[PDB]
């Protein structure tokens, strides 16, 4: 769904040189999600995005809930890095005149056209879809901190400018993942309404743990985790192994650090811990 | 004067035109200006000097047809082979197909670095940043650059880790303080081009452990172009009504035999003071770049300021009925002890943060060690100062109502001449105390108002901007204050 071709296709028009962008940042959505998802037993696999557009009674979870949140944000947050970096001629505009809207509108107005453009439908899943996305684009709002600075009389705070910045992908993903564990169920429509910054699904999710290859589960298995914590549970309960294999790893040892950069650093040789669930 | 002989429906008739005026000051920075500054955020863009500095500026631009190499972000410098000293973080001011106008007037700008968490590379007790900055102008594109100016600009980074230090929280953002960059006092060319490159050095210690920084980011903050178009509105409308009646006000006063009393002089100095500073001198800023604006426009109110303060406590001791006469300012330690000390040391600290900003604009006093300390000795002077003058007016504001009460007794037994003397100075006293008084308060209110609200409301149809609203109202507010001194104080036939 979240493709270069479809937001082509399924895309608004008078904004076609977004697009390339647009895939972009949703991509950068599912390897955040696929990282806050590495320790459960649904680790956001990229198979649920394009098998997850039909089969729309079977595929309203909570996860794909988390799915279009996540990808909405992702694209607000790549577009304003763009606007940020110049890598677009006109992002809010007047100039002359009052300035503009802070180049995080445009990210957001553009990731809302080409998101919302997705979902041809306007069935109860479809309802559903858009208010996620709008949840995903409200916790990138929400999430911002404010920043000011005293420019008065001699340096004073008699005026005092105010703008919004940007938190890093991760501080969001953390709020989308705990909005994500607070998740409404809805009755048969998207009766009543919902707060508009909450995720909101439709069925409950099945049981992941056993593999479903119809259902795009892979299950359980061969999966690595941590004992020190969230797994055991997650492998005793399902899955009759452990199989600690104790193989050592390299990586890098007792480097010469800049602020950046490629450095002078050498090869480390130490056993670990991994661990191989089922 | 003026005041004593009108009557009651006068004084509200003219009451009531002040009041008229205000609120259409309230309005037109409500309704027409917009908000008063614009603060636009930059990425810098990490360029990439693949040769040897031949002493010949290349200027690195970021976006457009000369654009430089770059990456996107960092970690690609690892397959690229790329050391320390050849990234070179590049800002062109005006966002992509925008540019500056005069009608900004100022252009600050301030960093916000990125500074990555890692456990092997953590920021030092003491971190300094020291940046190779160059700044470029150009007004026309396709054409050369011209440097402004170049110089190291050293930074303390106040940088902190609210999360643990543990491995599970590696790769997280340092929570750091912003830095001070540079705040020139004039936008004189439409683009602007700013380079910044952070060179190491292991033998001294340059830009060592200042931690894993990612992206440096940059804040433009100016004044709209619209809030001042409105304002040099406003400052056109008021020079010549306050010019015209202090002119007025002085030719009344010299036509009587008797030498001017203290107070009338007093008045009409803070008529002068708030003739200075509504004087249009920032229109010449339009066609002509000076860099001193600032501290013009800083001086002219901190003069007008200190004459307030002045001027406040001399008609607190005027308009006390004590056997002294208080004429002949020699004689005011309260006054000249700590408003004019007060006010030197703010001079001295506007020059040495402000006008030190001409020369070199990255340069400020909080950077070294010993200029932090002095300066902020002089805002501790200027502090105590100010509370000595607070205390002083209470003071004097308690022994003039003690006299008052004391007079207020022995009224009615005297020769109806001298006694209505008496009771007119006590009207005056406690009427033009009130209005002060509410003045402040006003003054006080909505700048608190203002510090606590976004600044913009939506209770109508349209978007009220009550941050400019607070400047234009209390421009006008006191504006409308020295008018009112200037008529009702004055003499009369
Ligand atoms: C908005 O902001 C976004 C980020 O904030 C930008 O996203 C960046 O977009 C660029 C542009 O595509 C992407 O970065 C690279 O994209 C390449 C695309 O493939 C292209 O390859 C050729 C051009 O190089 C050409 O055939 C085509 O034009 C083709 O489209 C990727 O190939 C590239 O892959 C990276 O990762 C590979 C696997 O790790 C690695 O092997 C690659 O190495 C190559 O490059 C290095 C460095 O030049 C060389 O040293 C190697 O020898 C080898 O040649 C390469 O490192 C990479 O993804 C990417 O999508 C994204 N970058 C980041 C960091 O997020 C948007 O572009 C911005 N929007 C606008 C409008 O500008
Ligand atoms: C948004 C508001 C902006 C600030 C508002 C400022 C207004 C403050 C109101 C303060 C009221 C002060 C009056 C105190 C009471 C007083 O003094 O005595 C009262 C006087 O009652 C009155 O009629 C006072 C009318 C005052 C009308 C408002 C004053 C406005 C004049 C100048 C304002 C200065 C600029 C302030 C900002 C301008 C925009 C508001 C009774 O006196 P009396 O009858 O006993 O003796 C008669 C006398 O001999 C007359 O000749
Ligand atoms: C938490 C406590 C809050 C403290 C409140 C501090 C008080 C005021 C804060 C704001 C100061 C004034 C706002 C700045 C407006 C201003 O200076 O306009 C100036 C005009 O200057 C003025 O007329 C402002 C006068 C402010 C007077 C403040 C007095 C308040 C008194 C407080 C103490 C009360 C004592 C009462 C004594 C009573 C005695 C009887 C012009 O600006 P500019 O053209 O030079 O260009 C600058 C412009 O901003 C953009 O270019
Ligand atoms: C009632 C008085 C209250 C103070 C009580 C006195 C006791 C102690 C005083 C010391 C406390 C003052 C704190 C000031 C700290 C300070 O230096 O702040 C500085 C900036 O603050 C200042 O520059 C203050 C300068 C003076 C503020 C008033 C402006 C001038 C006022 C009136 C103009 C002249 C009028 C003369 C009247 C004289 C009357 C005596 C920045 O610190 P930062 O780096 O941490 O923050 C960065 C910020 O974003 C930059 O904009
Ligand atoms: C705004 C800043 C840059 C300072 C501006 C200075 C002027 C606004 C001041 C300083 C000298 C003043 C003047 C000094 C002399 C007087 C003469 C006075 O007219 C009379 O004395 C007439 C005598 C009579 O009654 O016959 C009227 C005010 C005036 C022009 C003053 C008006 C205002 C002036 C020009
Ligand atoms: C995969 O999921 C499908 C559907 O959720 C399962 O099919 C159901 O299996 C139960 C077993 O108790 C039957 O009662 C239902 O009638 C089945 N429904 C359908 C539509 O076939 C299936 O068993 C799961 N496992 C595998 C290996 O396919
Ligand atoms: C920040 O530094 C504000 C500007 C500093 C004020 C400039 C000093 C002006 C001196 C005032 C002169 C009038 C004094 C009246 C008392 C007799």
């Amino acid at each position: 769904a979240w493709s270069v071709n479809n937001f082509l296709i399924t895309g608004p028009k008078a904004y076609l040189t977004y697009t390339t962008s647009v895939a972009l940042g949703a991509q950068s959505g599912i390897e955040e999600c696929k990282f806050q998802f590495a320790w459960e037993r649904w680790n956001c696999p990229e198979n649920a995005l394009q098998l997850s557009t039909h089969n729309r009674l079977r595929s309203a979870t909570r996860e794909t809930s988390f799915i279009h949140a996540i990808s909405s944000a992702g694209v607000m947050y790549i577009i304003t890095k763009n606007c940020s970096m110049g890598d677009f001629e006109n992002c809010g505009c007047g100039w002359i005149w009052g300035g503009c809207s802070d180049n995080v509108e445009f990210g957001e107005r553009i990731s809302k056209l080409f998101v919302d453009s997705l979902e041809k439908g306007k069935d109860a899943r479809a309802l559903m879809n858009l208010h996620n996305n709008r949840a995903g684009r409200l916790a990138v709002r929400a999430t911002m901190k404010r920043t000011c600075k005293c420019h008065g009389i001699s340096g004073s705070c008699s005026i005092q400018t105010c703008w919004l910045q940007l938190a890093e992908f991760r501080e969001m993903g953390d709020y989308l993942k705990a909005k994500y564990d607070q998740a409404l169920k809805i009755e048969m429509d998207k009766f009543l309404p919902s707060a508009e910054a909450e995720l909101i699904f439709l069925e409950e999710s099945p049981d992941y743990c056993t593999c479903n290859s119809s259902l795009g589960i892979y299950g359980t298995e061969g999966r690595e985790c941590l004992q020190n914590r969230s797994c055991g549970r997650l492998c005793t309960e399902c899955g009759l192994q452990v199989e600690e294999r104790k193989t050592e790893v390299i990586s890098s040892c007792n480097c010469k650090f800049q602020w950046c950069c490629t450095v002078k650093c050498d090869q480390c040789r130490h056993v670990v811990s991994k661990y191989y669930c089922a | 004067a003026i005041i004593e002989n009108m009557s009651t429906k006068k004084l509200c008739i003219v009451g009531g035109i002040l009041l008229v005026f205000q609120i259409i000051a309230f309005l037109v920075g409500g309704l027409i200006a917009p908000g008063p500054t614009t603060a636009v955020s930059y990425m810098s863009v990490k360029c990439v000097d693949a040769r040897k500095n031949h002493h010949k500026t290349k200027w690195f631009v970021p976006w457009g047809p000369n654009h430089c190499d770059k990456i996107r972000d960092i970690e690609e410098a690892i397959p690229r082979e790329i050391e320390a000293n050849d990234i070179v973080f590049s800002v062109h001011i005006p966002l992509p197909h925008m540019e500056m106008s005069p009608w900004f007037q100022f252009m600050l700008f301030i960093l916000q670095l990125d500074i990555a968490f890692k456990l092997n590379n953590q920021i030092r007790e003491n971190a300094e940043v020291s940046m190779d900055v160059s700044l470029a102008y150009r007004d026309d594109a396709f054409a050369e650059w011209t440097e402004m100016a170049h110089e190291r600009v050293p930074r303390k980074l106040k940088c902190t880790f609210t999360s643990p230090k543990t491995p599970e929280h590696e790769g997280r953002y340092y929570e750091c303080d912003v830095l001070p960059f540079m705040e020139i006092g004039s936008v004189a060319h439409k683009f602007y081009l700013l380079n910044i490159r952070l060179p190491v050095n292991e033998k001294k210690k340059i830009n060592v452990g200042i931690g894993e920084i990612k992206d440096i980011r940059l804040v433009g903050i100016h004044q709209n172009g619209g809030f001042t178009k409105v304002w040099f509105a406003m400052k056109t409308f008021l020079t010549p009504s306050i010019f015209i009646i202090m002119v007025w006000y002085w030719r009344r006063i010299t036509m009587m035999s008797r030498p001017p009393v203290l107070l009338e002089k007093v008045i009409f100095a803070l008529g002068i003071s708030m003739t200075f500073i509504n004087i249009p001198v920032e229109w010449f800023s339009i066609g002509f770049d000076w860099t001193w604006m600032l501290l013009f426009g800083d001086i002219r109110q901190g003069i007008f300021y200190a004459m307030l303060l002045s001027f406040w406590i001399i008609f607190c001791g005027e308009h006390m009925m004590d056997q002294h006469e208080r004429n002949h300012i020699a004689g005011y330690w309260k006054q000249v002890g700590p408003i004019a000390v007060g006010s030197f040391c703010l001079f001295i600290f506007d020059m040495c943060e402000r006008g030190v900003q001409l020369t070199n604009p990255f340069y400020s006093i909080w950077t070294t060690d010993i200029g932090t300390e002095l300066a902020m000795a002089f805002i501790i002077v200027a502090g105590i100062c100010l509370c000595l003058y607070f205390l002083f007016l209470c003071f004097m504001v308690f022994q003039v109502f003690r006299n008052i009460s004391g007079k207020q007794s022995s009224l009615p037994a005297m020769s109806k001449v001298r006694r209505l003397h008496y009771e007119g100075l006590i009207f005056r006293f406690k009427f033009l105390m009130l209005i002060t008084l509410a003045c402040a308060a006003m003054t006080v209110i909505f700048f608190i108002v203002s510090q606590v609200t976004e600044g913009h409301w939506k209770w109508g149809g349209v978007t009220v901007q009550v941050n400019s609203a607070f400047f234009t109202g209390i421009y006008g507010m006191w504006n409308l204050y020295v008018f009112a001194l200037m008529f009702l104080y004055a003499p009369s036939h």
